[PDB]
């Protein structure tokens, strides 16, 4: 059990409870929990590289109070 | 013009809290209109080691109008033109993804951070770079005429960066 953030472009930060070993495709089923909007058009950014889905958080070595940053692509 | 304050409070929020891997300072100092951007490309990437260098062009309008972004770097990228100008939704002049008044210089560099991971293959500036990109995508990174271009070109940054003085962190 960890805490991580997830700022966004309006600037309002999304703390969410996760596991180190949570799936980036389930970290934004919780995003879609709290905003609204379909994890097909999100985007996690950390350390400059998209996170891709089907992999873990401790696949990019994401650490307790982390900030990830969110941005939208509609495709 | 409320330009100028909007864009002097944007540089020190840009420097006080950096988007990681971007570097923002001015062309000239006096003129907040035009912006240099020094790029640094992460680890665990083709582009890794990498020192590009950009210029944002702001209008008198802004934020009401779209800047500019202008790679000076040569860049391989199905989103760049020849002339090292970005083609980003976000730059196009009029959702999320479309330029309004409520979308920052923070907004453009994150997205072009997206851009620069997840080229938009659906309107490619470089064609052939598109083409080329789509190719090495589909063959699952088999096919290295793309990643090849790109490190060749994130080798040559280092005599930039020698020139300019800047150690590659
Ligand atoms: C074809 C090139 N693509 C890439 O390098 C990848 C995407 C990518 C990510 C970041 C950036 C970038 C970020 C910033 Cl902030 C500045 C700059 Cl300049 C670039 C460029 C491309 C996809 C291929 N990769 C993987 O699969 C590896 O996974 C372990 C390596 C990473």
């Amino acid at each position: 059990g960890m805490q991580i953030f997830v700022k966004t472009l309006t600037g309002k930060t999304i703390t969410l409870e996760v596991e180190p070993s949570d799936t980036i495709e389930n970290v934004k089923a919780k995003i879609q929990d709290k905003e609204g909007i379909p994890p097909d058009q999100q985007r996690l950014i950390f350390a400059g590289k998209q996170l891709e889905d089907g992999r873990t958080l401790s696949d990019y070595n994401i650490q307790k109070e982390s900030t990830l940053h969110l941005v939208l692509r509609l495709r | 013009p409320s330009s100028q304050k909007a864009l002097l409070l944007e540089l020190k929020g840009l420097q006080e809290e950096p988007v990681e891997g971007f570097r923002v300072t001015l062309v000239d100092e006096g003129d907040l209109y035009n912006w240099e951007v020094a790029i640094f490309g992460p680890p665990n990437t083709y582009y890794e080691g990498g020192y590009f260098k950009a210029r944002l062009k702001f209008p008198i309008d802004y934020p009401y109008s779209p800047p500019a972004f202008r790679f000076l770097t040569k860049m391989w990228h199905p989103n760049i033109y020849e002339t090292g100008d970005v083609c980003i939704s976000i730059l196009h002049p009029p959702p999320s993804e479309r330029w309004n008044p409520t979308q920052n210089v923070r907004t453009i560099l994150l997205s072009v951070i997206s851009l620069l991971n997840e080229p938009n293959t659906f309107s490619p500036a470089n064609v052939d770079a598109s083409v080329m990109y789509r190719k090495w995508k589909e063959s699952k990174g088999k096919d290295r005429e793309y990643t090849d271009i790109i490190r060749k070109q994130v080798l040559g940054t280092k005599v930039d960066a020698e020139r300019d003085g800047v150690k590659v962190p």
